[PDB]
């Protein structure tokens, strides 16, 4: 759901 | 117009869009696209527990809601694309509450 | 399940992949690996700060690490796929005084 917030900034 | 600690907004999750709580503080923000927000998920499907104090329409929900604060996440500024409102003080420190809790804080 | 407190995980972030620190509480682990660990990521390509103290090698990780307190965000429990170390005690601290910055605490 929030899953692919995961990666934001890296 | 930016997101300031307290507000709640919408978030673009890449699309279907949920609410969050602004809990980092607003002294990070210098207004570029790509800055990190920390956010705190709110869910109008999830029960009331310690951890997950509750949030009310008159803080920006549509209905009766949660603040998942174990699903805390920094955010790309650019994914918060609406202003819903702004919680109450004791909402805020229920919130911070249940983060000094997850985080193992003093 | 096994991610501790001061652990350094690798953490697949969909592929990519990066260090992070385990910021969450042991007690809330109840063993089911869809569950939420609040993680630090490590970045070896940023400049230490107050709010990006350093991480050493001996703690698992590259030379010039730092902690990107800033980015601290919830990860499902599958996404940790290898344990790499433990912090420094004062590693610790320095990355609880900065979430505590962050995040507005007392």
């Amino acid at each position: 759901e929030w899953e692919g917030t995961v990666g934001d900034g890296l | 117009a930016e997101p300031r600690r307290g507000d709640l907004w919408l978030v673009s999750l890449g699309g279907k869009h949920r609410p969050a709580v602004v809990v980092s503080v607003d002294e990070l923000l210098t207004g570029i696209d790509d800055e990190l927000v920390v956010v705190v998920p709110v869910s109008s499907s999830r029960s009331r527990t310690p951890l997950r104090p509750p949030v009310a329409p008159s803080e920006g929900v549509a209905a009766d809601s949660v603040a998942v604060c174990r699903g805390v996440r920094a955010v790309a500024r650019a994914r918060l694309v609406e202003r819903l409102g702004a919680l109450k003080p004791a909402t805020m420190r229920a919130i911070e509450n249940a983060l000094t809790l997850i985080l193992g804080l003093p």
